[PDB]
């Protein structure tokens, strides 16, 4: 599968949790970028699909407070904005 | 749901 | 699918991160207790199949210092061993 | 290859 190429954000977002490489397929870029959001447990303990970004990394890769994992389109709306595909 | 699921669903 | 039934300590560790039953799927046990494992960051850093599970709550459970997650019948088998199916 | 990888290879 294609290779894509994180942003510095991104990238620093998924090298904070062990990735290693500047390229990356998209299934690994999504390993990564969950792996991260539980390490880090900005997941919601009662409604695990909501997840918050005010002060993080992620809010300043995203551009958001908070979003939820069920609008499917939007994250990867998100992600490909941080992503040379 | 766990996040986990959740965000496997996204593939 | 079958609904099987975890053991305390295993109960434990998958309401520390949001569970809130006290039956589940395999796939769910297997969901939350990957969460756990990253919330908690017990994987090494750089071959991410190794579990450190010293001094936590998962060696308790488990009864080892570390392990591959790439062992798939022991992983297996040491989950059922902390659930009744 | 992520820890979560890993794990979601058990199934
Ligand atoms: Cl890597
Ligand atoms: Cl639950």
């Amino acid at each position: 599968e294609t290779l894509v190429r994180p942003k510095p954000l991104l990238l620093k977002l998924l090298k904070s949790v062990g990735a290693q490489k500047d390229t990356y397929t998209m299934k690994e870029v999504l390993f990564y970028l969950g792996q991260y959001i539980m390490t880090k447990r900005l997941y919601d303990e009662k409604q695990q699909h909501i997840v918050y970004c005010s002060n993080d990394l992620l809010g300043d890769l995203f551009g958001v407070p908070s979003f939820s994992v069920k609008e499917h389109r939007k994250i990867y709306t998100m992600i490909y904005r941080n992503l040379v595909v | 749901t766990s996040f986990a699921e959740y965000w496997a669903l996204l593939s």
